[PDB]
């Protein structure tokens, strides 16, 4: 049927959740009128979307919100800033009264000389005309442009208040979710909510059951167990019988080297290394990761992996 | 309603810029005079070109600025066409003034035009000089092909000094009876980094957002990666304290920050972090490149564990 | 017309889910011999039926404004279309984004099913927005009877062992050993085919230049280790497949952990410059002082 | 330490040992310049080879086009003005202010060129100005072949791969730098019309301050400050003050601090200090690369670093003499001649049915080819049998020189000597200074080859 | 028809000298049907050139010896020089810039199309020649690869390059690759003396192996210097003076005035040898591999190894950068902080 992510998107104020603090304040600016020039940005999928037109389906009914919010979006692309946006902010309303409403998402895409010539018309109309500009990064946006505008954080989800939102989705699609299943789905969306429902249903479509191994066998997310195994074998295993066995297991389940070392960079910060060690262990991860962005052979950099660990064991044991 | 302090504020005469002083009299003076040459202005965002322009070409014309004074932004058309018909035409347009006035052509965000552009209005520069002048402003100034800047007076602006950002807080804060503590004042001059439009806008909305004005409003609504979380970061990679620097790290990184703010306010920490001039600029230049790295996709966690990790082997 | 498209195909249960959404956006990778493009064919066959034809899918905006061309149109109904883009991890990061921005404002309508080398492609639409499927290579046996199989239908004189060989070079993926096995039977005119040419078709570097690689960083002169990497550059193999070749030699040989360890990093650093673009004989030459100052202790 | 010998009692842990298996345990956790321009040939000033020369060629010893060079200052654009002036002949300028299309160009170009004048027959001849040249190169090229009147483009470099096309067809004069000979008495005379009394000593600093820019001077009857920060940072919290006032232009910054730390005499076993600030030096480039391949402006917050990284490093008492920095500068334009005359050389070579070997590696291996026509220097006479057989001698050479577009011809230095030098002139792209000189073929050798190359050329019918 | 290079190069794959295996190879492949794309490649003067030529001369007729001049444009406009015949067409797309894709795309299409018109004499499609693939750009490839699928059947590519480390895996992956390594010292010693021979002359074995160890294998230098120092004397002596080219001179004395003295004053002097160096527009590669090559014979073994490390990680940084001298001079100055380390210790 139609995908749970917008089968499912909020549509009232009351829908969202964890940022109850920003939707007061935009309550409170909507409601006072002072509402000013909007910079949402956080990770993605956290809402920020769904939250402003949350507050502007509030502040225009649907007979009027076609022809006072100008939804658009910066990817489709300058011609954008001085064509439909300068034309819309150029004029007041139409039937209502009040300031009109302009919504880019995805506003981080625009090159530099496009955020000036959007500042410019900002400031130009700032009398009658609001604008809402949703990014992933903040760094992205010209100082000058995020100088207009008072700029709001959309923190990831944390799980206990995103738990039960995805319970609802249980209730609702009748899907059977173990507990340990439910926490390796909070665990993969990392605070994205967007994540967290595509998993859910790819899970329910690949076997109709939710569980820790079925979701991370369908995202192919290395499980926790599999990462002690390959940290186990470095720190332990010889480099040959090492090297064997963490390729046979990444063949084998189709591991990727990112997520690998990822974790791998997480256990070494949750173990209790020797401070060198540990700085020494650092240096070479990062230094492997930097080396599989260009697209080196995996094979090389997952042996320089081993290789760094496998250093440390003889100034462990000492 | 009532207009964004950054506007309610803006000075209307050249007498009321704290920014560079000496190219403020030099303005000054220009206006005095009257027959001001070309002149382009090239500096940090905000620091008040765009006023200075208007304050001058306001002067200079006084009521003939309606009709003397054309001006320009990137929200219009400045292509190859326009300058070859809109500026040709205006600078032929005969307009009369006063014997030491001229038509002003501003061009802010004068860094924005394509070189056809501005290869075109190097030659309406030069023929209509007796009678038109340019008034550019830029960010860049090596956006501007150099023959511009040769047959130009290039005035160079400064990031403002924090004396001065605090006279104008301070002025605005007595213009709004605003309720200040010194740590907000602090935190506010930081969030500004020598931009005058960025503390006045964070000033506003910190207001707006709580009234009394104090570090905790300011972060709040200037959320940020907190300086001071930054300092003991930087502090523990001295120290060689790898752990610590990871602990704090950990919790920005939990709290949600990308990992581009994070890296640029380690940065900026350590503009003012007073610790050995060898050891940092050994520790900007670390930064540097992992900011490389950050910039060009790879952005994990892993690479601010490593930049941690280096920065505290370069102490040993 | 080329041997591998001639016969070019275990995962036909995906098709009974996808015929089971009566939708997330695929997404299939694996090694390129998996069929998965046949895979996808056959199951868009079975669920819309003969009477009912599809897009296939090089620029980035011409792709995604015929996305809104067809994806616009309206269909007689079934309800969702789902769209290839096959080859998606060729396409570059600016072009992956604007491709999945595309995939919205588009899912209303159509949607997607991408086919790419897995992790090469980026990561939005990669985790989320995509359900994601593996392709399994065939197993190294099979692989060794279907292409005794095709010698014996191409009448190629190709013994087993050879055979052995060319999926060996063909490190884990099909229709690599099968378009080296019409080249080489090509070159060779079909008298026979034997594992030098293999060798040299691949671009393996035969293993006795790797001995003497090896001899020589064992010698403890550097004037050797100048003459060999000169050599081996005369030879024009290239560093890459040196570099491959030897860390295969050194991760299973007796060496010190610390040697195997060090030698396996300055691997991997060399490999880096490589992918950069620095000069093979320097790097080379830099491996190759590094082997001997483990080895000469 | 956090190493175990021996596995926790209560909490979790992971376990390593070593190559032996010693095995261990670790816990795991969770205006003017108008009224006093020249009129006629007596306002000319002193010093100048153009105008000198210029009004031989322009008289009615059969060029077509002509070009502008060398440095500026030199009074170029007034120029044609005056010598069009002294010879009664009208006068036509243009600009890029006008759309440039290659039809337009042709409706400004045809009319002013082959069209008479609506006036009496003296002012009818005209002189036609192109300016601000950098599709119209080949609207130029295309009627420079067959036109009667020349036509100046504004330009500086002879050696343009567009302009040496009608170069070819130019009658060029030589650019010396104008003295201020005369610059002060010509301000003298101004002054009168001014009204206001300058001293001919401050007329003559105002002269220097300007670099004798008589367009300067001029209005002076009414530089670079890029020194001050590398005297900052040169000579003697401090660091600083640098950052809080090194906001000027950058790249040249940079060309100054590379050009100038090794002038520099601190310390001579300071090898140290010159790799660090040569490790920083790379650290700008890469981040200007990055900054640019990755549209992330907040990148370039580091390279006013590297300024302040000259400093400390190379903070010192007043010492060095700082000079502005030109070798960059030289270098690149330097390769960009190198490169021309690549082209230049390749363009009649490889084309030409022949020299099957990248220009690339015919650069690295062109020495040995001015070895192979080292000739023998016996000065044959006889019609036969010149010194050896021809076929294995002279006249091989003179084929393989005709391959390669190779000839020798007459040239004659300001001192009014003889000088043959190859046409291509290649020796200066191959050979290095600092080197034992081989010994160059004589004049008369070069008058025989040139000959040789000449029958050849009428010979291959 | 004058110069040996040119004058003895071979006409047909059988009558090579060198590599015959691979000539014969090369003869059976074009022979039998069904001529697939070409990516050949080796160290620069072992003859990918003659091969190449070899290949074409078996596959058409006598008549693709017969080069032509071409211009041509494309859209952005910009104009290249073009070498063809009237069954093929080289080009080294690499000279037009970062404009290279539209060019490669444009020439293919011209090509794909001009085939059509019966040029079908002897074979159905056109021969597509590309020069140093290696220095295009990744895009470029892209594009190269993708046309070479979409006019598989109405035009064939033949790419030679100097290293496959730059080459797209793409490509290769759709390529066969030709090897060609370079001659043996023997070989290069055969063909000297063949050219020296066919010509009338004689030339000594000891001269001969001076020759092929200098020449450093790359036959085009071998001819070079031995038609040189033919015409310099043509009675060869076992210690005749074999000239070099000035480059390589100039490099030497370079790397003698960086080991004679460690100071920053001779560090200068360096930088400007080096500017004179790249002047001549010799890649900083090549600079960067003399440089080490002759300081290795002065340096200490023990010493060796730092300095090739650092040789090859400056000239990576050096390939990361924009700056040639930056990286060139930090390697400069890092041997001889090292050297004078070590020679004062
Ligand atoms: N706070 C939330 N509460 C409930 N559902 C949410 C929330 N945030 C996101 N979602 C779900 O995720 C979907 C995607 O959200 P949306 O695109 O509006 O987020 P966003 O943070 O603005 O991200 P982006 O910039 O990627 O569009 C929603 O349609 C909804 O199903
Ligand atoms: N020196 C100053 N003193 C007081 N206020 C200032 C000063 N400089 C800037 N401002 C404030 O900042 C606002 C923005 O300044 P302005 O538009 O001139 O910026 P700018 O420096 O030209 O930058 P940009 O071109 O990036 O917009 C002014 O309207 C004023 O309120
Ligand atoms: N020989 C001369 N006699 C008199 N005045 C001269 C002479 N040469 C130059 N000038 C004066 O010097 C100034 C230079 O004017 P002009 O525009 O011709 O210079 P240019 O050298 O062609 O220009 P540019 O320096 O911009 O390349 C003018 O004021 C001109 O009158
Ligand atoms: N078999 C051969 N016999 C004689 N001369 C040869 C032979 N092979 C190559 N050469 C010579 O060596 C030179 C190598 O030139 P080229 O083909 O450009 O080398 P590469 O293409 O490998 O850089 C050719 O000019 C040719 O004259
Ligand atoms: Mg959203
Ligand atoms: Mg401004």
């Amino acid at each position: 049927n139609l995908p749970w992510v917008e089968k499912y998107r909020p549509q009232t104020l009351n829908d969202l959740i964890s940022h109850q603090d920003i939707l007061s304040t935009i309550q409170k600016f909507i409601n006072e009128d002072r509402l000013p020039h909007l910079l949402l940005y956080g990770p993605p999928g956290t809402g920020k979307t769904s939250t402003i037109l949350a507050c502007a389906k509030q502040l225009y009914k649907d007979k009027e919100f076609g022809s006072m919010v100008l939804e658009l979006n910066a990817s489709d692309d300058i011609d954008i800033i001085r064509g439909p946006i300068l034309s819309f902010a150029s004029t007041r309303t139409i039937f209502k009264k009040g300031f009109k409403l302009v919504i880019l998402d995805e506003a981080d895409a625009m090159t530099q000389d496009a955020q000036n010539a959007l500042r410019r018309v900002i400031e130009k109309f700032t009398e009658n005309t609001r604008f809402c500009l949703i990014c992933n990064y903040l760094s992205k946006i010209i100082p000058a442009l995020q100088s207009r505008c008072t700029r709001f954080r959309f923190g990831p989800l944390t799980p206990e208040l995103m738990v039960p939102r995805l319970e609802h989705v249980v209730e609702e699609e009748k899907v059977d979710i173990s507990e340990d299943g439910m926490k390796a789905l909070v665990t993969l969306s990392s605070g994205d909510m967007r994540r967290a429902l595509n998993i859910l249903q790819s899970t329910n479509m690949a076997f109709g059951k939710v569980t820790e191994e079925t979701v991370y066998t369908c995202t192919g997310h290395p499980l926790k167990s599999d990462i002690a195994n390959i940290l186990d074998w470095m720190l332990n295993q010889d480099f040959t019988t090492a090297y064997r066995n963490i390729t046979e297991l990444k063949t084998l389940k189709g591991l990727a080297l990112h997520d690998i070392l990822t974790e791998i960079h997480l256990f070494v910060h949750r173990v209790d290394f020797p401070s060198s060690v540990r700085i020494h262990l650092l240096t070479k991860m990062a230094d492997i990761e930097y080396r599989l962005s260009v697209g080196t052979n995996e094979k090389i950099q997952l042996s320089s992996l081993i290789a760094a660990f496998q250093v440390t064991r003889d100034l462990i044991v000492a | 309603y009532e207009l964004p302090w950054v506007e309610k504020y803006r000075p209307v005469k050249l007498n009321e810029i704290v920014g560079n002083e000496d190219t403020v009299s030099r303005l000054e003076v220009f206006a005095r005079e009257g027959n001001v040459p070309n002149i382009i202005i090239a500096g940090p965002p905000g620091t008040g070109k765009t006023t200075s322009i208007l304050c001058l070409a306001r002067a200079l014309l006084g009521p003939a600025l309606k009709d003397a004074m054309l001006e320009l932004n990137a929200s219009n058309d400045r292509g190859i066409d326009v300058v070859r018909n809109k500026i040709k035409m205006f600078a032929q347009q005969k307009v009369t003034l006063p014997k030491g006035r001229h038509k002003i052509i501003i061009l802010d965000e004068a860094d924005s035009m394509t070189d056809g552009a501005q290869q075109a209005l190097r030659r309406t520069m030069e023929i209509y000089s007796k009678t038109t002048r340019f008034a550019l402003a830029c960010n860049a100034s090596d956006k501007i092909i150099e023959p511009i800047q040769s047959r130009c007076a290039v005035l160079r602006y400064t990031k403002l000094t924090d004396a001065q950002i605090l006279t104008r807080l301070m002025n605005v804060i007595e213009k709004e009876r605003v309720p200040y503590t010194d740590d907000g004042l602090e935190a506010i001059i930081f969030t500004a980094q020598g931009d005058m439009r960025q503390a006045l806008n964070n000033l506003q909305s910190t207001f707006s957002g709580f009234g009394f004005i104090n570090s905790e409003n300011v972060f709040k609504v200037c959320d940020e990666p907190h300086p001071l979380l930054v300092k003991e970061m930087i502090q523990h990679c001295v120290n060689a304290n790898i752990d610590e620097a990871y602990k704090i790290l950990a919790h920005l990184w939990h709290l949600g920050y990308s990992p581009e703010d994070i890296i640029g306010n380690i940065f900026r920490v350590c503009k003012t972090f007073q610790m050995a001039e060898y050891l940092k600029l050994e520790f900007i230049k670390e930064i540097g490149y992992t900011h490389m790295k950050i910039a060009e996709g790879v952005n994990s966690l892993l690479q601010m564990a490593g930049l941690l990790a280096r920065l505290c082997q370069k102490t040993m | 017309v080329p041997w591998v498209e001639k016969y070019r195909p275990f995962q036909e249960e995906v098709v009974a889910v996808l015929k089971k959404s009566l939708l997330p956006n695929l997404l299939f990778y694996g090694p390129p011999g998996t069929g998965k493009t046949s895979t996808i064919l056959a199951a868009a066959r079975e669920l819309f039926g003969p009477e009912l034809f599809r897009l296939r899918v090089r620029g980035i905006q011409v792709v995604r404004e015929k996305v809104k061309n067809f994806a616009q149109l309206t269909v007689s109904g079934p309800p969702f279309k789902i769209v290839i883009l096959d080859e998606a991890d060729s396409m570059t990061s600016a072009a992956q984004a604007a491709l999945r921005r595309t995939m919205e404002k588009e899912s209303k309508t159509t949607r997607f099913c991408l086919i790419c080398n897995y992790v090469s492609r980026i990561i939005e639409p990669l985790t989320s927005r995509c359900s994601k499927f593996r392709f399994k290579p065939l197993s190294d046996k099979i692989q060794q009877q279907r292409l005794l199989d095709i010698a014996k239908k191409e009448n190629v004189k190709i013994s087993d062992e050879g055979i052995a060989y060319l999926v060996k070079v063909s490190e884990g993926d099909l229709r690599k050993a099968i378009t080296f096995l019409q080249s080489a039977t090509r070159l060779t005119g079909g008298k026979e085919i034997t594992e030098k040419v293999i060798t040299d078709i691949a671009g393996v570097i035969p293993a006795e230049k790797i001995d003497g690689v090896f001899a020589a960083c064992q010698s403890g002169s550097f004037d050797k280790l100048e003459a060999v990497v000169k050599d081996l550059i005369d030879e024009g193999h290239a560093a890459t497949q040196l570099v491959n070749q030897l860390h295969d030699v050194v991760v299973e040989n007796n060496l010190s952990d610390k040697q195997k360890s060090i030698i396996t990093e300055k691997l991997a650093e060399v490999d880096k410059c490589l992918a950069d673009g620095a000069d093979e004989h320097l790097q080379l030459i830099s491996l190759c002082a590094t082997v001997m100052q483990q080895l000469s202790q | 330490n956090p190493v175990l010998r021996r596995p926790p009692i209560l909490e979790d842990y992971v376990h390593v040992t070593s190559t032996e298996g010693v095995r261990a345990y670790l816990v795991l956790r969770a205006l003017w310049v108008d009224e006093f321009a020249p009129r006629h040939y007596t306002e000319l000033l002193s010093d100048d080879f153009t105008n000198r020369c210029l009004l031989k060629w322009l008289k009615l010893p059969k060029q077509k086009v002509a070009l502008l060079c060398g440095p500026p200052g030199l009074g170029k654009t007034t120029l044609a003005h005056v010598i069009a002036r002294h010879a009664g002949y009208s006068v036509v300028e243009m600009n890029a202010s006008d759309d440039r299309s290659p039809e337009v160009f042709r409706t400004r170009i045809e009319a002013a060129t082959q069209m008479e004048s609506v006036l009496g027959a003296g002012g009818k001849p005209n002189c036609l100005v192109i300016d601000e040249i950098d599709g119209g190169g080949r609207r130029r090229r295309a009627e420079g072949g067959l036109l009667m009147r020349p036509i100046i483009c504004i330009c500086n470099d002879q050696f343009a791969p567009s302009l040496r096309q009608l170069k070819q067809q130019a009658f060029l004069l030589h650019f010396p730098p104008t003295l201020p000979s005369r610059l002060v008495q010509r301000l003298q005379e101004v002054s009168l019309r001014q009204g206001m009394r300058a001293d001919p000593g401050v007329l003559a600093a105002l002269c220097e301050k300007t670099d004798n820019d008589i367009r300067a001077c001029i209005n002076t009857l009414q530089r670079r400050g890029l020194f001050s920060v590398w005297q900052e940072v040169f000579q003697l919290f401090y660091r600083v003050l640098h950052a809080a006032a090194s906001a000027g232009e950058h790249e040249k910054v940079v060309q100054g601090l590379f050009d100038n730390f090794l002038r520099l005499r601190l310390r001579d076993s300071s090898l140290g200090a010159v790799c660090v600030a040569l490790d920083w030096l790379a650290f700008d480039d890469l981040l200007a690369g990055a900054a640019h391949h990755s549209q992330s402006f907040q990148l370039l917050r580091y390279p006013p670093f590297l300024p302040v990284a000259f400093h400390v490093l190379f903070a010192s008492s007043h010492t060095p003499r700082i000079t502005f920095p030109s070798s960059q500068q030289e270098a690149q334009n330097r390769m960009s001649q190198m490169r021309n005359l690549i082209q230049t050389l390749v363009s009649g070579i490889a084309p030409a049915t022949r020299s099957r070997a990248t220009p690339q590696a015919l650069l690295l291996d062109a020495l040995c080819l001015l070895l192979d026509i080292l000739a023998p220097k016996l000065r044959p006479v006889s019609t036969q049998l010149y010194s050896t057989r021809e076929k294995q001698q002279l006249a091989s050479l003179v084929g393989t020189m005709l391959a390669y577009s190779l000839t020798y011809r007459q040239e004659r230095t300001p001192d009014g000597q003889y000088i043959y030098r190859l046409e291509p002139n290649v020796e200066e792209l191959c050979r290095f200074p600092e080197l034992p000189a081989r010994k160059p073929l004589t004049y008369q050798t070069k008058q025989l080859i040139a000959r040789e190359i000449e029958v050849e050329k009428m010979r291959r019918a | 028809m004058s110069l040996w290079v040119d004058k003895y190069r071979p006409c047909s794959l059988g009558r090579l000298d060198y590599h015959k295996e691979q000539a014969a190879q090369l003869r059976n492949l074009v022979q039998c049907g069904d001529f697939p794309h070409l990516l050949v490649y080796g160290p620069s003067g072992a003859g990918k050139k003659t091969r190449i030529m070899c290949i074409l001369r078996e596959l058409y007729g006598v008549g693709v010896e017969k080069l032509r001049i071409e211009h041509q444009t494309i859209t952005t406009k910009i104009e290249i020089s073009t070498i063809a015949s009237n069954y093929h067409l080289e080009v080294n797309p690499s000279d037009a810039g970062n404009s290279d894709r539209v060019v490669i795309q444009e020439m293919l299409k011209t090509v794909a199309q001009s085939q059509q018109l019966e040029t079908n004499s002897q074979r159905d499609f056109k021969v597509v020649l590309l020069t140093e693939v290696d220095k295009l750009t990744k895009d470029a490839q892209h594009a190269l690869r993708r046309t070479m699928e979409k006019y598989m059947s109405t035009c064939r590519l033949i790419l030679c390059c100097n290293s496959t480390s730059k080459v797209i895996p793409p490509i290769r992956s759709r390529c066969l690759a030709v090897r060609v390594p370079a001659p043996s010292i023997e070989d290069i010693c055969h063909v000297l003396s063949t050219v020296c021979k066919k010509e009338g002359l004689n030339l000594p074995s000891q001269l001969a192996h001076r020759l092929a160890e200098k020449s450093c294998r790359n036959l085009r230098k071998a001819l070079l210097m031995c038609e040189a120092c033919r015409v310099q004397q043509y009675p060869f002596t076992a210690d005749q003076e074999i000239p070099e080219t000035d480059w390589e001179v100039y490099l030497r004395e370079t790397a003698n005035a960086i080991v004679s003295q460690q100071t920053p004053q001779r560090l200068l002097e360096v930088r400007g040898r080096l500017y004179e160096l790249l002047t001549h527009c010799i890649p900083p590669e090549i600079i960067m591999k003399g440089l080490l090559s002759e300081l290795l014979h002065n340096c200490d073994g023990q010493l060796k190894g730092e300095v090739a490390q650092m040789a090859a990680y400056y000239e990576h940084r050096l390939q990361l950068g924009s700056k040639a001298i930056y990286h060139l001079e930090a390697f400069v100055a890092k041997f001889m902080a090292l050297y004078k380390k070590f020679m004062e210790d």
